[PDB]
């Protein structure tokens, strides 16, 4: 899974974060916020 | 009783249309070369093209209800 | 249905070796094949007074009428 | 629970519905708890800033990805033989066959092929190297940052605009007409003259040397002395080769008309004079309304002065109605934008402006379909938000006896006559199609009812087309209209009479039938939308619909049953007709242009008069390569399009489950599942925070429509792209 | 919870009261109709919004209306 | 004013028979908000889903009806 | 009988009788004069 | 010199080539020949099929006009007889029952009087009882 | 010519700024 464009290593780390890390992070943050019973 | 009468009318109609408007007698002589057919169309607005040739010089709608095979097995 | 979708995706991704196919991961209906084999052997000893099988769909010879296949084994 | 903070009614809901409706009513700032008009307007201002910044970021990303992983510098060397590249592919789930299939357009890795037609646009506007694209992307990043900061700034207490500022119509119109439209158009004309034209004539000009390179040999002397004709002398000859100095003229403003002989597109100098002239006109228009110097018109007096003895109060008090209602303004803007988008599509497929874009058929088809679908969505939204205005912001006493209130006086007549015209179109159009189908099927295709599109051909003749031999107006050389010495006529007549372009395509009976079908679809969709908007206030079944809001489920099974009675439900019904009409439109366009491009117009002309020809010669025939994208024998570059085709055919069907099955069944099933979870050991340790309930009726309708529309769009896009790419791409 | 409102066109036919399955409505003496009784909704916190009361009203349009508002456990008819 | 065997036109503005013509079946003594009883040939939408018919009678005030006869 | 007369005059019998008459008229006319695309 | 893209079917090579194999619609074997000779009068495109022109010119009045009057007369007949029967029924103390159980004597009597529907329509319009006043028609709340 | 690694990295660094500004704008709009 290699490319000839400049800095070919970027999608190797950027896509997983946009694929796994960022989605899970915002998923958990939003889940915590919507069930936050601190106020109304 | 009424539904039985209706079904009887339907069966008698099938037999009549296979007796008068069918090539069963022709198909019986040559069952492996003639297509069964028991519906014939009046030529009025071009639907006579539906009366395609089913073999043996007979023109009509080929039937897939299997009445011909039942009748042959029935003697 | 996920089996069908998984096969579709594997084929679309150029990975036919990861599919659920006879040339790949196989899901053989072993019970159906076994009962077919049993019913093929029925005329021999399990139903001795039977000349041939109940239907050639289970297995055996290919019965063909005229130039067309009437019935043959269905693997 | 905290979310949603803007509605305490939803925040106290124990069920999961609170999670759903909280999203649904999130951006409905009017109904939020403790909302004032000033806060509403300021929040809307900031949100609009955000959408602008998002648009700029999206454009910057397009530019950056094209510059990074594209083949722009290779494409300009051969625009008619090299596929443009959209972005690189990095899919770990890929296999060897897909990697081999997608390594296309001369790339050294899996990569996509662009179909937005942006390579042609970038080539035409002047940019030719990757560094220019990168600089544009960075500049757009900076612009997005500036607009985001502006949205933050005009939200601070020291910078929040007052309510009187928002309701200033005259100043807004003056600034947004003279400045937003006129000045931007003038700047674009200056960009074309100073950069784009010299670049297209071979002379490289950029930020480094545009200060010492005069666009014309005579700088500002003829312009200031009134001798403007100097700028129109020595145009580009017919032998000019784009991007080179072979056959290149020196004129910067011409009226050549027609198309470039090589690029099959409009001359750049024509675009320059066009945008300059419209800039002047817009600048003049922007000095109309009185703001601070006494001079200028005032909208209120103009509206109140145009009365009439037949309409009663005429346009009285309409100024207050439009100014005080944001939904009225939103509906007007959406209707105008939809009409303009339709115009963009129609005048852009037939009058290409970018070099070598008429020869890239796939991008042309994609652009037409895309902007037409956008126009349809906007036109639906205009009527939807107008119905919202009628429900919420319409004051009967203020608008008493004027045009707005008088619409509701003869609304029954409106709906009646619109129903009649829709039925009249549908009956006698489906009848003709079915008659042709039946007669052709009976082996006698000579009894078909074929009506020549007489009026459209007459219009084409009046514009100059001489094929039909009507000899009227511009087609008649003896007429005065063709003997005025217009500079555009010799080129325009040459362009229209050629059969090598889409400029006023030849038509026949099939085009007649399909245009009348499109008319049926438009009138029926308008019927649904208009009936919903007019009955939103109330009807015989529900005299007090306004008290129940814009979107409510029903009024129960009583009074005979009231399923789908809200105005929201009228919009929901109209969306399907919009999609169907767009499908008819795009099918007609695509089949006609497939025939045009392949040169086999005879196929369409013969087979478009009966529906079986549409079924067989268009759908069945052109799906041969699409469905073969991946095969038991291998995979080719159309594999992704086949997969998305099936994906759309699946999502479309999935929408039917929400559209047909309704709430009670799923509610009872969820009851059973809840019992099962509560009675299962090792699972009672985990319990839900929100009681699971079935989706509400309106939510179900919306979700079904969403799945339906997504499947529709994806299926048609996949089929169109695959068919055109296989045939010509 | 939902809001149940009763207007002055009621004729004291008690059909709305009988049709209510959750016992939200009631009858209170009045002087605007022959029956000298009018419907009342003292227990709207139990109403679910089944609109049977509206279905049973015989007057032109309705002397009783149910506007669905904030949804609680009782209003949503949840047994879990 | 209105009495037995009459022909009046409705002006309730939300009734099913708004603008329709009905007959005054009877009227009663004072103390009633809508004492006039008017019956109509056509039936309204009243009734459960699938009901055979509706309701062809109602009560109106004296100011909501105009005399036709 | 009176009942038979009333039954024969019900809506479905009337509409189907009229449809049969019209269909017969059209079919006979097209039998004798087919392929009538316009008044010559 | 109109319709330069259209040619008469008499000298259209495609129509002439395909007209010798016209199918016989009915049991009469000459139906194909009759159709072939009758369709030679109209205008054919390059596909060999006749076309209709409805610009309003009276040379092609057979394409649309004559059938237009022919259809309009029948449609007016049907509408007028239906409306008159409905109006007469409306005063029989049970209009709905006479709407499902057709009053065959009255029905046929109204049928036989529909050939004068244009004169009756104009007489009704002049007499003012063809169209009801807007104040006498029920309307939904605005 | 094709881009360089430093060009892509500088583009990322520049795009960091609109991310921060959008975060501030979203937080301000949430109020
Ligand atoms: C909206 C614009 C846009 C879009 C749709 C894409 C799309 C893509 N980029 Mg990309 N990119 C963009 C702008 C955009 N780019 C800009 C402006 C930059 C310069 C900073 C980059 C720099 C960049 C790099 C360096 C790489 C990609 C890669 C990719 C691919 C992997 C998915 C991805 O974005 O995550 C990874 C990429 C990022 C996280 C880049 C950040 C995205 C920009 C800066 C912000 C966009 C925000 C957006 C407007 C939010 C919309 C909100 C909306 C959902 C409501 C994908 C094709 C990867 C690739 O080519 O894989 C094959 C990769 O390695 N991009
Ligand atoms: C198992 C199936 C599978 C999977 C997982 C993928 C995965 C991927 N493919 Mg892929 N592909 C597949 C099958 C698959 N493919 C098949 C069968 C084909 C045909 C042969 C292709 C053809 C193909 C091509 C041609 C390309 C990809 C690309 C990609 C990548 C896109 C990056 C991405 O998703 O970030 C971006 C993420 C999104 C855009 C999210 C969209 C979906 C969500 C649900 C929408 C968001 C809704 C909502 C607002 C979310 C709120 C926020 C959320 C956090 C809660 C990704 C790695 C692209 C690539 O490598 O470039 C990066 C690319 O160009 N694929
Ligand atoms: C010269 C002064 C000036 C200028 C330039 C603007 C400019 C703008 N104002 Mg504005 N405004 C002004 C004075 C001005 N204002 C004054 C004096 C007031 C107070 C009375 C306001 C009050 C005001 C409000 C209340 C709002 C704005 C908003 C906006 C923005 C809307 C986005 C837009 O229309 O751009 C995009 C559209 C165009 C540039 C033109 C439309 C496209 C044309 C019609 C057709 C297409 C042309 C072409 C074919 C398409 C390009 C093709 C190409 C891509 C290939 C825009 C940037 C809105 C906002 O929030 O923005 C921040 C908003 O809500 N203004
Ligand atoms: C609207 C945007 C715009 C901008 C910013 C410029 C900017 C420029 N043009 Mg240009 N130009 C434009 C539109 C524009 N032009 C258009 C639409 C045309 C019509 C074809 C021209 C035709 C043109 C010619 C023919 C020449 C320039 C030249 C110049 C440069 C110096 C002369 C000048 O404009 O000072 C204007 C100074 C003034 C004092 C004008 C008076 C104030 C006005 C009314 C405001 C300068 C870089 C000249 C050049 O390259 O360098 C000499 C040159 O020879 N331009
Ligand atoms: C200028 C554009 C514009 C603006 C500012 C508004 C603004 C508004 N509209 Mg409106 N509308 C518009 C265009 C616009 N609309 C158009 C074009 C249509 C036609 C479709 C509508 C139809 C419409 C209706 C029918 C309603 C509104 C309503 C509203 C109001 C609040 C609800 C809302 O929009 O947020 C909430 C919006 C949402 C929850 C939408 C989320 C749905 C997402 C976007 C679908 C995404 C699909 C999915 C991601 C696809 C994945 C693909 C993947 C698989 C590849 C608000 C005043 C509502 C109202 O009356 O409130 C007063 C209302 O009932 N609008
Ligand atoms: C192919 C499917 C189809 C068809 C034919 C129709 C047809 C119609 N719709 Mg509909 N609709 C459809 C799908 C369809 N719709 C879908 C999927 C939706 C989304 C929910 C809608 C939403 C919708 C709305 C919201 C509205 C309509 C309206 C209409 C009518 C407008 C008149 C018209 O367009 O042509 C004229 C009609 C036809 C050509 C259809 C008649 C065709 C038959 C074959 C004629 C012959 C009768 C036949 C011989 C009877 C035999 C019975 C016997 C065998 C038992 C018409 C009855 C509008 C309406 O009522 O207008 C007054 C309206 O308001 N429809
Ligand atoms: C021009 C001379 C002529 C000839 C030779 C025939 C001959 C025939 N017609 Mg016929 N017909 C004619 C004129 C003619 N008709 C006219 C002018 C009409 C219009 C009223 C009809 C209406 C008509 C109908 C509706 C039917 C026939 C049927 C028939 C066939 C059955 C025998 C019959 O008439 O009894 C049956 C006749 C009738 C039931 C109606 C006759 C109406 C009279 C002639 C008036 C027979 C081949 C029937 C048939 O083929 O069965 C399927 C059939 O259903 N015809
Ligand atoms: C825009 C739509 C339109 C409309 C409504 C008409 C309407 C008409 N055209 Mg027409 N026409 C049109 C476009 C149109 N045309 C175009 C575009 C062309 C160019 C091909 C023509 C060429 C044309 C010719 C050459 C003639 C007409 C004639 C007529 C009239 C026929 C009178 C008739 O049959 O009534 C008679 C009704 C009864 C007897 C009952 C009629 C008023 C004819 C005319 O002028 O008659 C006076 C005629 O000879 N038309
Ligand atoms: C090609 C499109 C053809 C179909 C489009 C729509 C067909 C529907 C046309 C029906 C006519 C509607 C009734 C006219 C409405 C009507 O007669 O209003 C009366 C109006 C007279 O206007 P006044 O002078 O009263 O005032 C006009 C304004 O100045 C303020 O009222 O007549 C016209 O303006 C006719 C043009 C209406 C357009
Ligand atoms: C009288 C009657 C009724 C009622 C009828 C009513 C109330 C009718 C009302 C009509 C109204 C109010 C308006 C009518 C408008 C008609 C228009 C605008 C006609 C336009 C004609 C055109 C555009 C002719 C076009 C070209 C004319 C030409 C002759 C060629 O072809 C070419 C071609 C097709 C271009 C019923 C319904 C009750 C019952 C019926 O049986 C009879
Ligand atoms: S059903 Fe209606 S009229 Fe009867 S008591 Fe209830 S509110 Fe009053
Ligand atoms: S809606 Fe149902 S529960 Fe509520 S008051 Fe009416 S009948 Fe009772």
């Amino acid at each position: 899974m290699d490319g000839s464009y400049a800095a070919s290593y970027l999608p190797w780390i950027l896509i997983p974060m946009v694929g796994w890390l960022f989605p899970a992070v915002t998923m958990g943050l939003l889940f915590i916020h919507i069930e936050s019973e601190g106020e109304g | 009783f009424g539904h039985l009468a209706v079904v009887f009318v339907w069966l008698s109609g099938m037999y009549f249309h296979g007796a008068k408007f069918s090539n069963y007698e022709g198909w019986l002589a040559d069952p492996t070369h003639i297509k069964p057919s028991a519906q014939v169309v009046w030529p009025i607005v071009g639907q006579g093209i539906l009366n395609g040739d089913v073999g043996g010089g007979f023109h009509g709608i080929q039937i897939t209800s299997g009445l011909f095979y039942l009748w042959r097995a029935s003697g | 249905f996920g089996l069908y979708i998984h096969n579709d995706t594997m084929r679309a991704l150029g990975r036919p070796q990861d599919m659920f196919s006879d040339t790949a991961i196989q899901l053989q209906p072993i019970f159906a094949q076994w009962v077919q084999h049993l019913h093929t052997l029925a005329p021999g000893a399990t139903a001795p007074n039977a000349l041939a099988t109940a239907s050639y769909a289970f297995g055996g010879e290919t019965i063909a009428v005229a130039g067309k296949v009437a019935m043959m084994p269905i693997t | 629970t905290k979310f949603p903070k803007f509605s305490q009614d939803l925040a106290q809901d124990p069920t999961t519905r609170r999670i759903w409706y909280g999203i649904a009513t999130a951006h409905d700032f009017e109904t939020h708890d403790g909302m004032t008009e000033e806060n509403l307007y300021q929040k809307i201002f900031a949100s609009h800033f955000g959408h602008i910044a998002i648009i700029f970021l999206w454009t910057s990303g397009t530019l950056f990805h094209v510059a990074w992983q594209g083949n722009f510098e290779q494409w300009i060397k051969d625009p008619l033989n090299i596929r443009p590249i959209a972005h690189a592919i990095w899919d770990p789930h890929f296999g060897e066959g897909a990697v081999n299939a997608f390594t296309q357009a001369g790339a050294s890795n899996p990569v996509n092929i662009a179909y937005s037609g942006v390579y042609h646009w970038f080539y035409t506007i002047g940019m030719t190297t990757n560094q220019e694209l990168y600089s544009g992307a960075v500049f757009l990043l900076v612009l997005a940052s500036l607009f985001l900061f502006a949205g933050w700034l005009h939200l601070q207490p020291k910078f929040r605009p007052s309510l009187a500022w928002f309701k200033n119509a005259e100043s807004r119109l003056n600034h947004h007409l003279a400045g937003l439209f006129g000045v931007s158009s003038l700047a674009w004309a200056g960009h074309l003259v100073h950069v784009a034209i010299p670049e297209a004539r071979g002379q490289h000009v950029g930020w480094d040397n545009f200060l010492s390179t005069p666009p014309h040999p005579a700088g500002l002397m003829p312009f200031f002395t009134g001798n403007w004709g100097v700028y129109a002398a020595d145009p580009d000859t017919a032998g000019h080769i784009f991007g080179t100095s072979e056959g290149a003229g020196t004129a910067i403003l011409t009226f050549l008309g027609g198309f470039h002989p090589q690029t099959e597109s409009l001359w750049l100098t024509d675009i320059a004079h066009h945008h300059l002239a419209i800039a002047v006109i817009f600048i003049i228009a922007g000095h109309m309304y009185r703001t601070n110097w006494g001079i200028g018109h005032s909208i209120k007096e103009i509206l109140n002065a145009h009365k009439g003895p037949l309409t009663g109060a005429g346009h009285t008090n309409l100024y207050d109605t439009i100014n005080n209602s944001l939904h009225f303004q939103l509906g007007l803007a959406l209707a105008s934008l939809g009409v303009i988008t339709s115009l963009v599509a129609q005048h852009m497929y037939s009058l290409p402006s970018y070099a070598f874009i008429a020869q890239d058929h796939t991008t042309q088809a994609a652009l037409y379909t895309h902007h037409q679908y956008i126009a349809g969505f906007l036109m639906v939204g205009a009527f939807a938000h107008g119905a919202i205005f009628f429900v919420r912001d319409y004051d009967p006493v203020a608008n008493k006896d004027n045009v707005l209130a008088r619409m509701l006086e003869h609304k029954e007549a409106l709906i009646s006559h619109l129903s009649w015209v829709s039925l009249f179109l549908g009956f006698h159009t489906l009848g003709l199609y079915v008659h042709n189908d039946v007669v052709v099927a009976f082996g006698t295709p000579e009894k078909q009812i074929l009506i020549e599109p007489v009026f459209a051909q007459w219009i084409q003749a009046t514009s100059g087309k001489a094929l039909y031999g009507f000899d009227v107006l511009l087609s008649n050389p003896d007429s005065i209209a063709s003997t005025t010495g217009a500079a555009w006529l010799p080129g325009w007549l040459d362009a229209i009479n050629s059969g090598t372009n889409s400029l006023f395509l030849t038509i026949g009976p099939g085009d007649f039938l399909v245009h009348h079908a499109i008319a049926l679809g438009l009138h029926t969709t308008a019927l649904i939308l208009i009936k919903g908007a007019l009955d939103a206030r109330g009807s015989k079944l529900m005299p007090d619909k306004k008290d129940f809001g814009y979107s409510f489920p029903c009024d129960g099974p009583g009074r005979g049953g009231t399923c789908d009675i809200s105005a929201w439900d009228a919009f929901y019904l109209a969306m399907f007709w919009m999609l169907n009409t767009l499908g008819w439109l795009t099918f007609y366009w695509h089949w006609k242009h497939l025939g045009v491009w392949s040169g086999n117009v005879a196929q369409f002309n013969e087979n478009s008069t009966y529906l079986m020809g549409w079924f067989r010669d268009y759908l069945w025939a052109n799906s041969a390569q699409l469905i073969n994208g991946y095969n038991p024998y291998g995979v080719n570059n159309l594999s992704v399009w086949a997969w998305m085709f099936l994906f759309g055919h699946l999502v479309w069907a999935t929408g039917f489950m929400f559209l047909i099955s309704w709430r009670g069944y799923w509610q009872e099933l969820i009851e059973t599942i809840v019992w099962a979870h509560e009675r299962t050991p090792l699972a009672n340790l985990v319990r839900w925070k929100d009681k699971p309930v079935a989706l509400s009726i309106v939510q179900a309708r919306l979700v079904g429509l969403a799945h339906f529309t997504v499947g529709y769009v994806l299926t048609y896009a996949a089929f169109l792209i695959a068919s055109t790419a296989g045939k010509f791409g | 919870s939902h809001s149940v409102k009763i207007y002055d066109t009621c004729i004291g036919c008690t059909q709305c009261v009988r049709a209510c399955p959750l016992d939200v409505l009631e009858m209170v003496p009045w002087d605007g109709c022959k029956a000298a009784q009018i419907a009342s909704s003292p227990r709207t916190e139990d109403c679910v919004g089944c609109k049977r009361c509206e279905t049973a009203c015989p007057t032109d349009f309705l002397s009783i209306r149910v506007y669905l508002g904030a949804e609680t456990t009782r209003s949503m008819g949840l047994a879990y | 004013a209105l009495n037995r065997g009459d022909k009046v036109r409705i002006k309730r503005t939300e009734s099913y028979w708004y603008g329709d013509v009905g007959t005054v079946a009877s009227v009663e003594k004072s103390g009633i908000l809508y004492p006039v009883i008017v019956r109509f040939d056509r039936v309204n939408y009243n009734g459960f889903s699938g009901s055979a018919s509706g309701v062809n009678t109602n009560n109106f005030a004296e100011n909501e009806l105009e005399l036709v006869q | 009988m009176d009942g038979l007369k009333s039954f024969l005059s019900t809506a479905p019998v009337m509409i189907m009788a009229l449809l049969t008459f019209t269909a017969g008229i059209l079919i006979e006319f097209n039998r004798f004069y087919p392929d009538l695309l316009f008044h010559p | 010199d109109d319709f330069a893209n259209l040619t008469p079917c008499s000298e259209n090579p495609a129509y002439l080539a395909k007209s010798k194999n016209f199918l016989n619609t009915t049991n009469d074997p000459n139906s194909g020949k009759i159709r072939a000779e009758r369709y030679a009068s109209a205008l054919c495109g390059p596909e060999g099929y006749p076309h209709l022109i409805v610009d309003g010119r009276f040379t092609h009045a057979g394409d649309f006009l004559i059938p237009s009057i022919l259809f309009l007369y029948i449609a007016g007949w049907i509408g007028w007889v239906g409306r008159s029967y409905l109006i007469e029924i409306r005063e029989s103390k049970n209009p709905e029952m006479q709407e499902v159980v057709i009053n065959v004597p009255l029905a046929i009597k109204k049928m036989l009087g529909g050939f004068l529907w244009p004169l009756a329509a104009v007489g009704e319009y002049t007499s003012g009882k063809l169209v009801m006043k807007d104040s006498e028609i029920p309307t939904s709340p605005r | 010519m094709a881009l360089s690694d430093t060009q892509i990295l500088a583009a990322l660094v520049v795009a960091l700024l609109p991310a921060f500004l959008a975060f501030r704008l979203s937080t301000e709009l949430y109020k």
